[PDB]
RNA sequence: UAUUCCUCAAUGACCGAUAGCGUACAAGUACCGUGAGGGAAAGGUGAAAAGAACCCUAUGACGGGAGUGCAAUAGAGAACCUGAGAUCCGAUGCGAACAAUCAGUCGAAGGAGUAGUCAAGCGCACUCACUCUAACGGCGUACCUUUUGCAUGAUGGGUCAGCGAGGAAAUGGGAAGAGCGGCUUAAGCCAUUAGGUGUAGGCGCUUUCCAAAGGUGGAAUCUUCUAGUUCUUCCUAUUUGACC
RNA sequence: CCGUUCUCGUUUGUACAGACAGACUUUUGGGGUGCUAAGAUCCAAAGUCGAGAGGGAAACAGCCCAGAUCGUACGCUAAGGU
RNA sequence: CCUUGCAAGCUGCUUUUCCAAGUGUCAGUAGCGGAACGUUCUGUCAAUCGGAGAAGGUUUUUGGUGACAAGACCUGGAGAU
């Protein structure tokens, strides 16, 4: 338990349970971004967007995540630079997707040799669903009469 | 599958090995020259074993040596230790004489006796009895062992 | 290979190289290996593409992309080039406050 | 689940009590089965007998897809994995991914123009 | 190293001795000269408890 | 330069121990020193091996010197630690642009 | 129950087709309890069916194809393949090169070996509760209907396989000879593949005398 | 005891129309040769012919309707069940007469056609929606064989469909698995809805050097250790045409 | 005699092979023959191709760097370059 | 795939599995070794499927490292394992 929490520290998730069906935690588009590095990718990512990472190996369907590993902020005013990360910024996720990608095909001969070889592979990936961005200043509610 | 004996689960103690179809494509690593290389005598398969390329073989250059002796004679041989192993373990009667029939119902004899039987001396040690014997051929220790325990 | 899923991948071929199994054979085996090496060949593709416009963004405000990742580099801002290029596209502003900040951090000779 | 609704909505399997090839999905049923059930409340698990064919998973999603796995000759360890990649998708076609990350607003500050100053 | 170029019809191409060939043969040089110092440092005697 | 990551912070002294590193690549060498650098357990590219400061190690590290760099217990130590503190974390930084 | 393979003496009852006791038998246990092994059924199978095998396949060679040995044309100047006849094995209506001819596909196995694939079949019918002894199979008729009316009284089974010590007496012989779930052999013919076919084993004290005593004769050599 | 120009009955982990006899069909025919001689091709409507009366357009129905029939592209005159591919002629969408090359691959503006989800107010934005085409950019000198080395201006192939080359017996050298503990039968004999018997023989025990006569103490000291043979599968060798 | 390698890559019984047509480069500064000619030819010591893709040498078997299990629109370097 | 631990059975108390760690290995011609897919026929089979539509053919979708496998529509009209 706490060796798969500490692993996906170290990966940049955290695990923060599963999403009920009172909760509404999709609301519309906001004009800021953050910079989040997961693994290896790193991703300029608004609320409401949608990334498909590597295969996150401590995770399920409709798990909320907070995303440790925030690079950069920025808004349409100012902008926070993480050196290299930010540790009041968080940024929220949702879980959706564990699903194999379309097959490539392997294939490797050498002409006049007398050989020839072919192989497929398909890899795994781990669809999030980007919800909140906290950390810098958002702009208001504004009904702009 | 309790004591179940049915034909639709007999298999053998390992996986059958098959055959290895030479000829095939690629991928069976056997195929396009089979295992024959390239040209030659041996891809044409016109070879035959044992030949030496054109230098005289050895078997023409060693002499030849002796006669063969139609009329030579076969004796089997017994030692002294598997009669005295019978002996203890009370197949053969130690009182009685000893003939090639007692050795050949005993077994001390094998399936074909040849010309006859020769005594042996391996396991001496063992007689402990005057035994009496009628064999073909005795050797100059079993002969003395014997006569030492008082036997004939 | 089975004939019908070579016929499933010439499909679209310009001639006789879509009919014909003889000829189908060879131009599908060099579309494979095509597809083999591109998938190396893309990485380099998009890496300098990313280089080109990082560049082309940081030369308007008259700092070299040597000199500019370099001063990111020593001030530990650990950006990729990937998303760099994405600022220096989407995010003007944001990426002449980086400019600025390298620039203060290393400006190099000249 | 996409924004939270469960898109695999019926699960139907279907196998044979005769055949020979139905040996790991008849095992799976009795083993693996209740606890899948158990965990998943909002999917609907289907059972279906269908003497003298192979076995196979079907997978009922709400976009009006079908994904059909056939579990022949498999082992209770593999039928329940492929019933969770069954469970764990969203029933998209499978093409290449041409995109790793979906938006529709790309810029905040405004995009790059020509007629832009600092 | 290949040193025939005035001969044969297959061409091999001369080297040029340009300064960015240079500044690799110098760092080079530094490399191996490091070793050479911290053999010589280490090398006056032999370290003891085997 | 790659060099500029190897180049020494400490002064070079006398050590216990030496860390081999292996920076130049197998083919079109000798195998004579590809059986030494085996033998001292190198084997692929970017490789590091911990030994003692003895003259039958010396003499492999002298035999096959342009292919290594060999350091000291001071130097691989400030090398790992400078590292360390160059990634380690700094305070961020603000700035407001505004204005366009 | 029982563990089966400890070479035990096992107790049976003994009945006739009119389903009356007639008492009780011991069989033996170096013939109805031995260990249950499947590669030796395997291979005494094998044998079995393999020696069945009759084998009379044949195709024609190039020396019995019909078609004259001249060359078809000159070998060299005409600009087509060079060719020896129009009989080769890859020409239509030539040989079968590698093809089959006629001959026998029996292979060897031992007699010990057979004898015990044989007590290894029968101590599976028995401890399967698939074996019934009978008192005598004699019939009051050569009807059918009797081995009709009995099979059906029977309970599960599909296929019985009746085993008479000596030959077969001909009112057994004419009553299930249109019937083909139920099939007869003597003693001298009882063999692991046909034991194998039926589910239930029908014997009578005869055939279980003979059986047991031909496995406690060993083989003269 | 040997053979089958012949007759009767039965069987097949024998073939199934490029197969099986050269011949499933009026074949030693047609055809080729002076002659001896060589020697093919070609199976199938439908359950039953009920095989399309009659009308229209052509010189003429094999066409378009009508009717029979479960079905009519199931409509034939030594051929009509199913009806693949090369090949030929059309229709719809996109590209295409200022731009060159094993004709693709990795990105990709645009054009064209079509779906579904449901919360909120019956719109609209969500599914990277899905399918076809691809202006433009980067990269890219076919395959086989033989060779030190082939884009090679070295060989071979017009394309498609079907066919086409490591296989059988007996005896040897081994590996893996099993039976028995000495192991195992060959010809034969008695029965076959099927097995059981048969000791002649072979190997080992076993004795080691030697041309032949001749000759022959294994180990261990501490309740003693002291031998193999026969099948099955696979890789190789010899004799046979011996991968073609 | 002693360190390093922890790998048997060593010796040897049994069974199965293939190959016995090699090429170029290291100052003509290891040499013989030739004209101190050859992309000649014959030996000694290394490396590569043969049987090896990737980056540089415009193009390139044999030169320089370096050894391809697979995926990614991640990072650091070699030969060589800006 | 190998190596080392850890846990089970074994009989072998030492050879097989499960799990974790491995800055351990994985170019390949001649050649050698291991493991599998498919075709025709046979036993299981007087059993299972079939006008609730067999074999075969054209599309399309899904799975596996691969030879390949399987779902659905259209055609087809009686066989398949
Ligand atoms: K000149
Ligand atoms: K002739
Ligand atoms: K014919
Ligand atoms: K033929
Ligand atoms: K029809
Ligand atoms: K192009
Ligand atoms: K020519
Ligand atoms: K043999
Ligand atoms: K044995
Ligand atoms: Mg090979
Ligand atoms: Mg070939
Ligand atoms: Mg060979
Ligand atoms: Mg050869
Ligand atoms: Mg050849
Ligand atoms: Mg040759
Ligand atoms: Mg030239
Ligand atoms: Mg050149
Ligand atoms: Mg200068
Ligand atoms: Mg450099
Ligand atoms: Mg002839
Ligand atoms: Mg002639
Ligand atoms: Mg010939
Ligand atoms: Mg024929
Ligand atoms: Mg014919
Ligand atoms: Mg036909
Ligand atoms: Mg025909
Ligand atoms: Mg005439
Ligand atoms: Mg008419
Ligand atoms: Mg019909
Ligand atoms: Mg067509
Ligand atoms: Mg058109
Ligand atoms: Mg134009
Ligand atoms: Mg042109
Ligand atoms: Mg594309
Ligand atoms: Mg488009
Ligand atoms: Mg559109
Ligand atoms: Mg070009
Ligand atoms: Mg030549
Ligand atoms: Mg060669
Ligand atoms: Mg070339
Ligand atoms: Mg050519
Ligand atoms: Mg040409
Ligand atoms: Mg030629
Ligand atoms: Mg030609
Ligand atoms: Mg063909
Ligand atoms: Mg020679
Ligand atoms: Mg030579
Ligand atoms: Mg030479
Ligand atoms: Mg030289
Ligand atoms: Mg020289
Ligand atoms: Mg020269
Ligand atoms: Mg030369
Ligand atoms: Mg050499
Ligand atoms: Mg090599
Ligand atoms: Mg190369
Ligand atoms: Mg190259
Ligand atoms: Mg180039
Ligand atoms: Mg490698
Ligand atoms: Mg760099
Ligand atoms: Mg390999
Ligand atoms: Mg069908
Ligand atoms: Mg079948």
């Amino acid at each position: 338990p706490a060796e798969k929490v500490e692993e996906a520290e170290e990966i940049g998730y955290k695990v923060m349970g599963p999403l009920k069906p009172s909760e509404r935690l999709f609301k519309p588009y906001e004009p800021v971004f953050a910079i989040v590095q997961i693994g290896s990718h790193q991703f300029k990512v608004s609320n409401g967007d949608s990334i498909f990472t590597e295969k996150l190996k401590f995770c399920d369907i409709n798990d909320k995540l907070e995303l440790t590993k925030v690079l950069l902020l920025g808004s349409a005013s100012q902008t926070i630079i993480g050196r290299p990360i930010l540790p009041d910024a968080t940024v929220h996720a949702v879980v959706e997707e564990h699903a194999l990608d379309e097959k490539v095909l392997i294939f490797k001969k050498k002409r006049r040799k007398n050989y020839r070889r072919t192989r497929g592979h398909r890899q795994e990936l781990t669809k999030l669903r980007i919800t909140d961005i906290q950390g810098i200043e958002k702009p208001e509610p504004k009904i702009v009469h | 599958a309790y004591s179940l004996l049915s034909l639709n689960d007999l298999r053998d103690n390992v996986p059958r090995k098959l055959k290895t179809r030479k000829g095939r494509g690629i991928g069976s690593g056997k195929g396009k020259t089979a295992g024959r290389g390239h040209k030659g005598q041996k891809a044409r398969g016109t070879m035959k074993f044992g030949f030496e390329g054109g230098q005289t073989p050895l078997r023409r250059r060693l002499p030849k040596r002796g006669f063969k002796n139609k009329f030579k004679l076969h004796f089997q041989p017994v030692g002294l230790g598997k009669i005295a192993k019978l002996i203890n373990a009370g197949q053969i009667d130690s009182h009685e004489l000893i003939t090639m029939k007692t050795l050949k119902d005993v077994g001390a004899i094998g399936k074909q006796i040849e010309d006859g039987v020769r005594l042996m001396g391996r396991g001496a040690d063992e007689i402990k009895w005057p035994l009496h014997f009628e064999v073909s051929r005795v050797t100059v220790r079993a002969k003395e062992v014997v006569e030492a325990a008082g036997g004939s | 290979m089975n004939k019908k899923e070579i016929f499933k991948l010439a499909k679209g071929f310009r001639g006789r190289a879509k009919n014909c199994i003889r000829i189908a054979r060879e131009r599908v085996e060099k579309a494979l290996q095509y597809s083999y090496r591109d998938r190396r060949n893309k990485k380099r593709e998009m890496r300098g593409l990313w280089i080109e416009r990082i560049n082309a963004g940081s030369r308007q405000h008259g700092v070299n992309y040597g000199n500019f990742i370099h001063g990111l580099m020593k001030e530990n801002i650990q950006l990729n080039r990937k998303v760099l290029s994405e600022l220096s596209m989407h995010e003007p502003y944001s990426f002449k406050a980086l400019v600025d900040v390298s620039r203060n951090s290393f400006p190099g000779n000249k | 689940a996409l924004r939270g609704v469960w898109q695999l909505q019926k699960l139907v399997v279907s196998y044979c009590n005769w055949g020979g090839s139905s040996r790991g999905i008849r095992a799976f049923m009795e083993s693996e089965l209740p606890a899948l059930i158990e965990k998943n409340p909002q999917l609907e698990v289907v059972t279906e007998l269908s003497r003298g064919q192979h076995p196979y998973l079907k997978g009922i999603y709400r976009n009006r897809n079908e994904r059909v796995v056939c579990v022949k000759n498999m082992d209770p360890d593999q039928v329940l994995l492929n019933a969770t990649r069954l469970r764990n998708s969203l029933g998209r076609k499978v093409v290449k991914l041409r995109t790793r990350h979906v938006t529709k607003h790309p810029s905040v500050q405004g995009t790059w123009t020509t007629a832009v100053k600092f | 190293i290949v040193k025939k170029h005035d001969s044969g019809g297959l061409i091999w191409k001369r080297i040029k001795l340009t300064s960015t060939r240079k500044a690799n043969a110098k760092t080079r040089l530094r490399r191996v000269w490091q070793n050479e110092a911290v053999l010589k440092a280490c090398g006056t005697s032999d370290a003891a408890v085997s | 330069s790659g060099f500029r990551a190897f180049k020494a912070q400490v002064p070079i002294q006398w050590s216990q121990s030496l860390y081999i590193t292996l920076v130049r690549g197998l083919p079109g060498t000798r195998k004579l020193h590809r059986r030494t650098l085996e033998a001292m357990g190198l084997r692929r590219c970017h490789r590091t091996v911990l030994h003692s400061n003895t003259s039958s190690i010396r003499g492999m590290i002298q035999q096959v010197k342009r292919m290594v760099v060999v350091e000291t217990e001071e130097m691989f130590k400030a090398r790992k630690e400078a590292e360390a503190n160059h990634k380690a974390l700094r305070p961020p930084l603000v700035v407001s642009h505004s204005i366009p | 129950d029982r563990t089966i393979g400890q070479y035990q003496d096992l107790v049976i009852p003994v009945t006739n087709f009119q389903n009356e006791d007639k008492g009780f038998m011991v069989l033996a246990g170096d013939v109805f309890d031995v260990p249950v092994r499947k590669d030796i059924i395997h291979h005494v199978v094998r044998w079995q069916l393999a020696k069945r095998q009759q084998g009379t396949h044949s195709t024609k060679t190039i020396s019995e194809v019909s078609g004259t040995g001249r060359k078809p044309w000159n070998q060299k100047g005409t600009g087509r393949a060079r060719h020896g006849t129009l009989r080769g094995p890859q020409f239509r209506g030539g040989c079968v090169m590698h093809g089959p001819r006629p001959r026998s596909h029996a292979i060897k196995m031992n007699k010990q070996v057979r004898r015990l694939g044989l007590k290894i079949a029968l101590t599976a019918r028995a401890a399967e509760g698939k074996l019934l002894v009978f008192d005598d199979l004699a019939l009051p008729t050569h009807k059918t209907k009797n081995i009709v009316n009995y099979y059906n009284q029977m309970e599960t089974t599909k296929k019985v396989l009746v085993v008479e010590g000596g030959p077969i007496d001909e009112k057994l012989k004419l009553a299930t000879q249109n019937l083909h779930y139920v099939n007869i052999l003597p003693s001298i013919g009882l063999n692991v593949y046909s034991i194998l076919l039926h589910d239930t084993l029908v014997m009578s004290r005869d055939a279980v005398n003979k059986i047991v005593e031909r496995m406690h004769t060993p083989i003269n050599r």
